[PDB]
């Protein structure tokens, strides 16, 4: 359908759609042979070699091109069977493109798009532009001209740069003006670029390895979008460029990207452009268009045609799709300009094309070009208008295999790419020098760049405008609207001279980077990390692989990144039926130091990465891991980007006194246009996270992709030095393929990168939410306070006005501006996995957190990236056990000061927010305690603000707005009482407030007391946060906090049992007190059954046995408290059987042995398995006598299965087998301690109590009580 | 490592006073610091603690209200200021380190808070001569009465504190006339006597009084 | 208030005995785990010194014939076996809680061997007598035990009430003590009178001694 004919080169000239025709020249040129595909459409197979004539021969220029593939054939398309495949090619290419949706509708915008008339040095008249057509020869040698929108040529010498060109004017910018000209594609469909992909592997896990391969159907429509643009005069002034930033060592050399471009590629490419400059762009065209509409009204005449001015001013109209009116005059309209310009700029995009003949295409102009290949579409063998290369019903019809020029090879050839590998270079030493290839390094964009307006303040009106992405459903929508006939008419216009003079519109001016450029620097730099994995390329049997780089002064200079175990296993030293192998074995130990994986935010950390590139920032040795945690994303980034988010500008209301009408209008005006403003500054932050920061992550993801390459080819390398040696002989005897063994080494790589990428995903994501985003919500809290005074201020000035509806608005503003609008990224970003990753982000309320203090490394941080500082008194202890565990005790140096960074506070961050923390208070012993509030965690600015405190039997908590009043939540706990779940064991404290409405205590996961706030306040944000014992009047008090954590919302009851056991650290055992609970180290026991009992021995050795005898004492201290004594019975001590573990934390599923003191004797607790029935007695065994006794003993945490459990201690006979949990025998007699699988029964079915539930008690000052 | 404190000395009932407990050799600013009386010939009590960084104080229910303890971390300085002072308040005052958290362990040597309307008077030295009828032997004494003077202490030595074998002191006596007196005295060889002189070494501080008295038949 | 009630009051031992002084609290003396008595020696003339922490902790310094114990309400230090230097004022001390409170003292006194005194008398200077009053001083030399009794007489008129007795303390060499007595007459009284003699009854002595002068 888009070609109505065939044709063949061979084809004889017939005037029409056959011709030798003519171009515009510089000078004379001679007729060349081109046939009309369609309508306004013409080809011409033939080397592009009269359009510049400033470049005579096809051959490589002196000095190369700065671009990183280029390919010169002088030879090419110099014969006619060539001619006529290229002539088949591009017609194949315009039936894929036409069979598409957004294809069919490109082009029929191409057609419509006759450039303006445009000449006229008359305002009254219209006049053809003679440079806008062709002179076609007739077979009689006569010569009729025809107009034209567009025509496709063979190439210049660079045979792959693919411009679009157009003829230029003394006066008028024909394609930055609105009216457009002839566009002359550069083009061949004989040729192909080579890039990688290291994206898809989560999505099409069996994918390839090398290169693919672009779809020549998409280039051309690259070519076709741009030709577009200058067709509607709509192109962006090649002036305006992305300007980089190149003076550092680390940065691209230089790199000219156009505006035009930017917009052309579409998808995240286009997000680089603001919203300020899309914005005067299209503002700019808007106003050409005005410009023509004024001039086909000026219109009253017509010459060179015998078509009417009326006809050619309709031509005009649809083109433009202006509104006339009833008198002839015609207009531009906003919507239906703002509509077309969105479809020629924002539909009409390389991007958008990808989708549509779901191919695999680079992501980003930043994916470079790796390779050029020599294709050959027109068999359908080859490729279809329907698949193009990824073939229905064949191996290549799945993972985008077609285009894979290792699989679908018979279809790529491999051609040279006439860019040196080191032509364009940067030359990095250290104070050994390396040339790095210019392409390799960062792309690092000026800040010059990213403009805003968000400083201006706005005037709202009653009047004012409230706005109103591109997905497949819009694009549908637009295509329903299109008109697909009524095409353009050819029509006789009068004969041009026979020899059109015309020059290439003149484009700039621009300069040859400078050449590197060496720069001496101090660190060895992640490239140094990078060439030292790379060889040599090479022969002799060399490649003795290793670490600590200089690797480089060989080689073998060949740097790995693991670990001898791997360097010393690959540089024996091995044959030959001991090939076969170590093979088998290195396929193994490959999938195991590159599957190897190991904080909240970044849950999948690969601790090589480290390693390989020397992260990067890079000081080491390599606990990458340690580093990461410590500082989060930013020690990835090769340059930290600036955050400058300016204070907003204000809005101010217009009144419209004694108007009920305008004065509410302005108020929902006022809303609305607030609710536009975030958005504005989150879309701000988004393109700056894209342009500066997820791009320096994607070039780390390609280098990982490539170190891990880089080492399977040094490891394939270093096996065939060996296997050739050999045989051979046989050789001929363990046939083997290298061929299969790439096969499986790239399985390994792509699972890595599985890894990898989602690694770096999260580190990208992280950066955005905790290190961009908030410096743009505290400026937008700002702008919402100042706004709410405002609007209240028009409510009382206007109240008069507003008789009844005061409060519904009062509310309606009070309720609107107290809620953050929350960012989502899919308003912003178009991009699946970036989505996803970012789904998964939030699902975790602690990222949002706005503090997160943990000791990691050695000191206590905030993983939350808010906190200025933090200073840690001298006098406060971390448990050497679980540093998290802080002891603040009452001295004026134990305390830790939090100071947050000024410019993410706000003052209104503490009316809807929620804090928890973990704490052990100890028993409260001395009588001074008895009436004695004191201070633990305080938030207060002069009288107002927030604290915790405690006193006896009691946690509080204080709001106090703002200069006086109070409002007060209590938990209370008794003292006088057996066992009490609070007193000195570890508790999870949450406390939420909703200024509106009520703060609320929590403890452990349940709702305490909740009290109304909504009489406050406002409170006073204050900067610090103090962790001390203040007015505690007891000199030997302390207590113990941990997870301290801080929100910016008010938390649900969901939220905070699910906090509750993410940090219960179910994985490890704990003791009574709730710490870690540890080897080596006595307990007396409580069985949580029969707790007013205690653990016994009648006697030692088999004889013997253990029971539960009662009662326990009570401890007290009159008036103060009164409890059951704990320190009773025989002690227990868990002892080490089975480990790993360093340390001394009994964990889930730990197999131990149970030692047993008997007046300070220690004994091994055991039992005969084989004795009938169920339950089998336990006994204190002298240790060296156990004989082959059941002794191993599993500590458990959770069942299964995963539900947490009180029953610890699982015995095992020493085959293996489940005997029972420990706990006691009776009703009988006598409390006797028995193993029953009765026990294990039971926890698969129910979670409660029961005989085999303990408790460890260790002593602890705390507790106080005397053994 | 020591803490010197001073500001002591008589004052009058319903008057006022600082003392001033300066610490060296260790780390001050760290440490609890306490305030300890005793009347004289009396027990022990507890007057004022202060905690490390100056914000806490508490007192003994005997001189709530009426003193203040503070501190200056920067010039490893304690501070005790004392108002309305009462007769009771008489007492020798010592500052101690608390080691946290177990004891106080490091003492001053205490400063003597006298309180009365009564006047400062250097006191009257005579000699006690040497009988005389003596022999025999071996052996025979010889001393200094030091009489009426107000307030304690004075301070007695022998040959500018080098003849300080066989010699007593007394505690000073409050007599009826409400000024103190003490005496002290000396054996001796009968042999050495009249070539050996022998010197008192009188000093009452608190007047500004060094009286160096010879004795002698 | 924690009141502490320390016994014996007084402590009088011999070297190489053993000692043991007790204190208790009207309530306890414990919290976390711990008992925060301490206990103190003073010496006259010196500031308290720390002996024993926390009911059982002996302080570094301080030799190991001192060992405390006890716990919540009845602590108990014990001196293993005496020396003469330690002629001392005890005292425990509560850290608990405040008021911090001492225990109001116990005197060890050492013992010794009886020892007879020196007495010695001397005569009012002259130039006290131009001042208008006169002191006879009766000095009392090296003796133990403490008791005596030194009865004034003039003319072998027994005053009484007009003089004043004085002790040094235990002199930890010998652990022996030292008396002044002095009677203070006016100027009138002393020089109407003759004969002056202060005599000693006393353990050391078989019989009373009396030292006598005479005006001239
Ligand atoms: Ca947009
Ligand atoms: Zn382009």
């Amino acid at each position: 359908p888009f070609v109505n004919k065939q044709f063949n080169y061979k084809d004889p000239v017939n005037g029409v759609d056959i011709a030798y025709i003519k171009i515009p020249n510089v000078g004379q040129m001679q007729p060349v042979k081109a046939f009309k595909i369609h309508n306004k459409i013409w080809v011409i197979p033939e080397r592009d070699t009269f359009t510049n004539p400033e470049e005579g021969d096809l051959n490589p220029p002196p000095e190369a091109k700065q671009v990183p593939v280029s390919y010169y054939d002088s030879t090419y398309l110099s014969t006619d069977n060539e001619k006529d495949n290229y002539l088949k090619g591009v017609t194949k290419l315009f039936e894929r493109i036409y069979s598409t949706d957004l294809g069919r509708m490109l082009l029929t915008s191409i057609v419509r798009g006759i450039p303006f008339w445009g000449g006229s040095t008359i305002d009254t008249e219209l006049k053809v532009i003679d440079t806008n057509c062709i002179n076609v020869i007739q077979p009689d040698g006569s010569y009729r001209s025809e107009e034209l929108n567009l025509v496709i040529i063979g190439p210049s010498a660079d045979i792959i740069q693919f411009e679009c060109k157009s003829f230029g004017h003394e006066v008028l910018n024909l394609t930055r003006n609105g009216y457009g000209s002839t566009q002359y594609i550069r083009f061949s469909p004989d040729f192909t670029f080579g890039f990688e992909e290291s994206l898809e592997v989560d999505t099409n896990p069996l994918l390839g390895a090398g290169k693919f391969a672009t779809d020549p159907a998409v280039t051309l429509a690259h070519e076709l979008i741009h030709a577009g643009h200058r067709l509607y005069g709509i192109a962006i002034n090649p002036n305006r460029v992305f300007k980089v930033n190149t003076n550092a060592y680390y940065e691209m050399s230089g790199l000219e990207v156009s505006f035009e471009e930017l917009r052309t590629f579409g998808g995240h490419d286009a997000k680089f452009i603001d919203s300020l400059q899309e914005n005067e762009f299209r503002l700019y065209y808007y106003n050409k268009f005005k410009d023509i509409a004024s001039t086909l009204n000026k219109a009253k005449s017509i010459v060179g045609t015998t078509a009417s001015l009326q006809y050619m001013k309709n031509v005009f109209k649809e083109k433009y799709l202006l509104s006339e009116d009833t008198s002839g005059k015609f207009s531009v309209d906003k919507l239906k300009f703002d509509k077309l310009y969105k479809m020629l700029t924002e539909i009409y995009t390389e991007d958008n094309f990808v989708k549509f003949f779901k191919v695999l295409n680079r992501k980003t102009y930043l994916n470079f070009d790796k390779a050029v290949f020599k294709i050959n579409i027109v068999p359908k063998v080859n490729y279809t208008i329907y698949d193009g290369f990824n073939l229905r019903n064949t191996n290549l019809a799945a993972n985008f295999n077609g285009q894979n020029t290792e699989i679908n090879n018979m279809n790529f050839t491999k051609l040279k790419n006439f860019t040196g590998l080191f032509e364009f270079y940067k030359l990095l030493c250290v104070r050994l020098c390396i040339k790095v290839n210019n392409w390799d390094l960062f792309f690092s964009p000026s800040e010059d760049n990213f403009t805003n307006d968000l400083n201006k303040g706005e005037e709202i009106t009653s009047d004012t405008n409230i706005e109103a992405n591109i997905s497949l459903d819009l694009i549908q929508q637009y295509y329903l609207t299109f008109n697909f006939d009524n095409e353009p008419e050819n029509i006789s216009i009068e004969n041009l001279s026979s020899d059109i003079i015309g020059q290439l519109e003149l484009m700039p001016n621009i300069e040859r980077f400078p050449n590197g450029k060496k720069y001496e620097l101090d660190k060895y730099t992640m490239f140094h990390y990078l060439r030292a994995q790379e060889f040599e390329h090479g022969k002799s049997r060399i490649a003795l692989t290793n670490s600590v780089n200089e690797a480089l002064l060989n080689p073998s200079r060949v740097y790995t990144f693991f670990s001898s175990d791997y360097v010393k296993k690959v540089n024996k030293a091995t044959e030959a039926a001991m090939f076969l192998g170590w093979v088998e074995q290195l396929v193994y130990d490959f999938t195991d130091e590159t599957s190897e994986v190991s904080i909240a935010d970044i849950t999948i950390i690969i601790p090589y990465i480290g390693p390989a590139l020397n992260i990067g920032n890079m000081l080491y040795k390599d606990d990458f891991v340690g580093a990461l945690i410590f500082s989060g994303a930013v020690i990835l980034l090769e340059f930290i980007p600036e955050i400058a988010i300016p204070v907003l500008g204000t809005f101010a209301l217009v009144s419209y006194i004694a108007n009920k009408v305008l004065t509410v209008q302005t108020i929902d005006n006022a809303l609305s246009k607030r609710n536009e403003k975030w958005d504005e500054v989150y879309k701000y932050i988004v393109t700056n996270w894209l342009a500066k920061v997820n791009t320096q992550i994607d070039l780390i993801r390609k280098k990982m992709k490539e170190a891990l390459e880089n080492q399977a080819e040094a490891t394939k390398a270093i096996i065939n030095y060996q296997y050739n040696q050999y045989t051979e002989e046989e050789k001929n005897n363990i046939n083997f393929n290298i061929d299969d063994l790439s096969s499986k080494l790239n399985e390994s790589i792509n699972k890595a990168m599985i890894n990898i990428n989602k690694f770096l995903n999260q580190c990208s994501v992280s950066y955005l939410m905790n290190s961009m985003i908030p410096y743009g919500v505290k400026r937008l809290e700002d702008f919402d306070a100042s706004l709410k005074d405002a609007l209240l201020k028009y409510i009382y000035d206007n109240r008069g006005t507003l008789i009844g509806q005061v409060d519904r608005l009062k509310d309606k503003v009070n309720n609107t501006l107290s809620t953050d609008i929350p960012f989502q990224l899919s308003k912003y970003v178009d991009n699946q996995r970036l989505l996803s990753t970012f789904t998964e982000y939030i699902k975790n309320i602690i990222n949002t957190s706005i503090l997160n203090l943990r000791y990691e490394s050695n000191h206590l941080i905030d993983l939350s990236r808010y906190a200025s500082k933090i200073n840690i008194g001298s006098k406060v202890n971390f448990d050497p056990i679980d540093k998290n565990q802080i002891q603040l005790f009452n001295l004026e140096s134990s305390k830790i000061e939090v100071i947050l960074k000024n410019a993410i506070v706000y003052n209104s961050m503490y009316e809807n927010f929620s804090t928890s923390f973990w704490i052990r208070i100890p028993k409260y012993f001395n009588s001074i305690s008895l009436n004695n509030e004191y201070t633990i965690i305080n938030c207060m600015e002069n009288n107002s603000g927030w604290k915790v405190s405690l006193n006896y039997g009691e946690i509080i908590w204080t709001l106090q707005d703002t200069q006086e009043i109070k409002q007060r939540v209590v938990f209370k706990y008794s003292q006088m009482i057996n066992i009490s779940d609070y007193i000195n064991r570890w508790i999870f404290v949450t406390i939420t407030n909703n200024r509106l409405n009520n703060s609320k205590i929590y403890i452990n996961g349940r709702l305490i007391d909740q009290k109304p706030i909504s009489n406050l306040g406002n409170i006073h944000a204050s900067n610090n946060i103090m962790f001390k014992l203040d007015g505690c009047r007891d000199t030997h008090r302390y207590i113990w906090i941990k997870y301290f954590n801080l929100f910016d919302k008010e938390l649900n009851e969901k939220e905070i049992k699910d906090l509750y056991d993410n940090q219960s650290n179910s994985g490890i055992l704990k003791d009574f007190w709730g710490d870690y609970l540890q080897y080596d180290k006595p307990y007396y026991m409580l069985n949580l059954y029969d707790p007013n009992k205690y653990v016994d021995v009648n006697n030692v050795g088999i004889r013997g046995y253990m029971y539960l005898k009662g009662p326990r004492g009570s401890v007290m201290t009159t008036n103060i408290y009164l409890n059951s004594s704990l320190y009773r019975g025989t002690k227990f001590i868990i002892k080490k059987y089975a480990s790993g573990n360093k340390d001394n934390i009994v964990r889930n599923n730990d197999r131990v042995y149970i030692n047993v003191v008997v007046k300070n004797k220690e004994y091994r607790l055991a039992t005969n398995a084989s004795q009938a029935g169920v339950e089998k007695i336990l006994s204190a065994l002298e240790i060296p006598d156990v004989g082959n006794l059941s002794q191993v003993v599993v500590m458990k945490s959770k069942n299964d299965q995963g539900i947490t459990n009180k029953c610890k201690m699982n015995l095992q006979d020493n085959n293996g087998n489940d005997i029972g949990f420990i706990g006691f025998h009776q009703f009988n007699n006598i409390a006797k301690l028995v193993a029953s699988n009765w026990y294990n029964r039971q926890i698969e079915r129910s979670s409660r109590t029961l005989g085999c539930s303990w408790e460890f008690i260790p002593v602890d000052d705390g507790w106080g009580e005397r053994p | 490592v020591q803490l010197q404190e001073s500001g002591g000395g008589l004052v009058q009932p319903g008057g006022s006073l600082r003392l001033s407990c300066a610490a060296s050799g260790f780390t001050f600013k760290y440490d609890y610091m306490y305030w300890v009386r005793q009347a004289p010939g009396k027990g022990l009590e507890w007057v004022a603690t202060i905690s490390d960084g100056g914000s806490y104080t508490y007192y003994s229910d005997s001189v709530e209200g009426r003193f203040t303890t503070s501190r200056d971390n920067s010039k490893n300085t304690l501070y005790l200021q004392m108002n309305s002072l009462r007769a009771e308040d008489t007492a020798i005052y010592y500052c101690s380190r608390y080691r946290y958290d177990d004891a106080m362990d490091y003492w001053g040597q205490g400063t003597l808070v006298t309180v009365s309307s009564a006047s400062t008077k250097g006191p009257s030295v005579f000699p006690l001569a040497p009988s005389s009828k003596s022999t025999s032997g071996g052996t025979a004494a010889l001393g200094c009465l030091v009489k009426d003077y107000f307030p304690e202490p004075v301070t007695v030595s022998w040959n500018s504190g080098a003849l300080t074998s066989g010699v007593h002191t007394f505690p000073a006596v409050l007599q009826s006339s409400g000024l103190y007196s003490l005496s002290s005295v000396v054996t001796v060889p009968s042999s050495s006597l009249g070539t050996q002189t022998y010197i008192c070494n009188v000093n009452h501080k608190p007047s500004n009084t060094k009286v160096d008295k010879k004795v002698e038949p | 208030e924690i009141v502490l009630t320390q016994s014996p009051a007084t402590l009088s031992l011999s070297p190489g005995e053993r000692a043991t002084i007790s204190c208790r609290a009207s309530e306890s003396v414990d919290s976390y785990g711990h008992s925060f008595m301490q206990w103190y020696q003073q010496k006259p003339g010196q500031a308290p010194r720390l002996l024993i922490y926390r009911a059982s902790n002996l302080e570094p310094g301080i030799p190991a014939r001192f060992s405390g114990s006890g716990s919540g309400t009845d602590f108990t230090l014990t001196i293993s076996s005496l020396e003469p230097e330690d002629f001392a004022v005890y005292y425990c001390q509560q850290g608990n809680e405040v008021p911090f409170t001492f225990g109001q003292g116990t005197k060890v006194e050492i013992k010794r061997t009886v020892a007879a005194p020196s007495v010695f008398i001397f005569p009012p200077s002259d130039e006290q007598l131009k001042s208008g009053t006169a002191s006879v001083v009766c000095l009392l030399n090296n003796f133990y035990p403490r008791e005596a009794k030194v009865q004034w007489k003039v003319d072998n008129a027994l005053q009484s009430g007009n003089s004043q007795e004085s002790v040094t303390e235990q002199d930890s060499k010998d652990s022996t003590y030292s008396l002044s007595s002095t009677l203070t007459l006016s100027k009138a009284d002393y020089e109407k009178h003759k004969v002056y003699a202060c005599e000693v009854t006393h353990q050391g002595l078989s019989s009373p001694v009396t030292k006598s002068f005479n005006r001239g």
